[PDB]
């Protein structure tokens, strides 16, 4: 009754995620007690893919950030896939940080995503569905490692016996937000299209929005048309206005790639790694949500101290907590300026550090212990 | 067996014990903290990663005890903090999970 099991090894716990026409459940191994994620797909679905990506995970097994499948098989009405438990997605962490990421976090994330994508490409695969929702963090000591999920639209771009690329095709069926420009044109997706999609995600992280977002039209077909009209029209410079030039150089590189040529992954790595050096970012594995969760927890336990010896708020209180953390780690938090239509130099970006150092929060007696923290 | 009705009854009792059966003075585990987030993953999978006793995380010490262990006393969950730092994965500073008094 209350003991539902999958694959005779895992018990089903609380529901954690709801995929499209599917559900994701937290679970534990009956014998070892290891936490697992359980994906359930009903057989009565118009487009089943759980069996397919099950084969993909097992083929991409042995890679960093590639979720190791613990078991796949059928359970009653459902197809059941069991992997090791993962943390929230980047879209989840985006909402956690109120949809704005620091320059540091974006670069740290970009460097991890570059390796994930290159590995998948190195196994003769392309993802074809790159969005913040398909990148998850680990739990426990894997919490620093970015993982990749959802290979339902994944496809082999080359043969294995020979490295010959798939032929150039058109009128291939048109995720409108992060899709490549060539994907809108019906052109076959390639390795270039994945990296271009990745760029759209990174720019989306810095600005919190994209040009094709929030476009209005009377006829709903025109709504979809305006977005396509937007991607093709917008220049790379306009797209990466308030961002460092490294971002523009990335998008320019990816959109200039041929249909079959191999990307210079090492160049993309150095490009942002050089930027982090300029911005004086160190490899300390500290994301925005990492410092925010810590600062939040540090402040809230001080409440109990005050008591013993004594939804609108959330946007205001998080703002107070974000500012305090911004003061505690002034070198880490650098953000994109909405006003700027030019590419800011590392100096202007490093100028924010001084501003963050000379920052003042509302809380008085609580901040006194935050001074005592040091 | 595994049916849709079975999953419903299983999830109902869990969220019943999740709503008002988690009795601790922990701030993150508190019901007030869950109203703040509509995306339960940010709480259950990200904020329960924190450790109040620097031995077990909140998902093990608080959640597993009040939600799972109450439904079934034999329901097992491991301490993922006791696990190794695996070679392939990026380094995880455990200091980010430790709550300062
Ligand atoms: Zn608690």
């Amino acid at each position: 009754a209350m003991d539902l099991r999958v694959g005779r090894k895992f018990r089903i716990g609380r529901k954690i995620g709801s995929g499209s026409f599917g559900d994701i459940y937290h679970g534990t191994n009956l014998i070892s007690g290891e936490e697992v994620a359980i994906r359930l797909e009903s057989i009565r679905s118009r487009h089943p893919q759980l069996d397919y990506e099950s084969r993909v995970y097992r083929y991409l097994s042995g890679g960093v950030g590639i979720p190791f499948i613990r078991w796949f098989g059928r359970e009653g009405e459902y197809n059941a896939m069991v992997i090791d438990l993962l943390g929230p997605s980047l879209e989840d962490l985006f909402n956690y940080c109120h949809r704005r990421f620091s320059f540091k976090t974006v670069i740290m994330l970009a460097l991890q995503m570059f390796c994930r994508i290159q590995y998948i490409h190195g196994r003769s695969f392309i993802h074809r569905d790159i969005k913040p929702d398909n990148f998850l963090m680990g739990v426990g000591r894997r919490g620093s490692t970015v993982h990749v999920i959802d290979f339902g639209l994944s496809k082999k771009y080359r043969d294995f016996n020979t490295h010959r690329h798939i032929p150039y095709r058109e009128n291939k069926s048109l995720t409108a937000r992060y899709a490549s420009v060539n994907t809108h044109l019906g052109i076959e997706q390639s390795r270039r299209d994945d990296l271009e999609s990745l760029g759209y995600v990174l720019i989306y992280f810095c600005k919190g929005s994209l040009p094709w977002q929030g476009l209005k039209a009377t006829t709903k077909k025109q709504k979809y048309d305006r977005i396509m009209e937007k991607k093709l029209n917008v220049s790379v410079e306009t797209l990466c206005s308030g961002l460092p030039l490294e971002f523009q150089e990335y998008m320019a590189y990816c959109k200039n790639l041929k249909f079959d040529e191999k990307p210079d992954y090492l160049f993309l790595a150095r490009l942002f790694k050089d930027l982090s050096i300029k911005l004086e970012y160190h490899n300390d594995h500290l994301f925005d949500w990492t410092m925010l969760r810590y600062t939040k927890a540090m402040v809230e336990k001080q409440r109990d101290l005050l008591i013993e010896k004594g939804t609108d708020n959330k946007s205001e209180t998080f703002n107070k907590i974000k500012l305090l953390a911004m003061k505690k780690f002034p070198t880490h938090f650098h953000y994109y300026k909405n006003e700027d239509k030019h590419n800011p130099s590392p100096e202007e970006i490093k100028q924010q550090t001084i501003l963050n150092n000379n920052a003042a929060s509302s809380l008085p007696e609580e901040l006194l212990n935050a001074l005592d923290k040091g | 067996c595994l049916t849709r009705s079975n999953l419903k009854k299983l999830q109902e009792k869990i969220f019943d014990r999740e709503l008002n059966d988690i009795a601790c003075d922990h701030c993150l585990c508190s019901t007030e903290n869950r109203r703040d987030i509509k995306y339960s993953r940010l709480w259950f999978l990200f904020e329960l990663e924190m450790s109040e006793n620097w031995n077990e995380n909140l998902r093990l010490s608080c959640y597993n005890k009040y939600v799972y262990s109450a439904i079934d006393e034999s329901w097992k969950m491991e301490n993922i903090l006791l696990k190794e730092q695996e070679k392939h994965y990026e380094y995880f500073p455990i200091g980010q999970l430790l709550i300062p008094n």
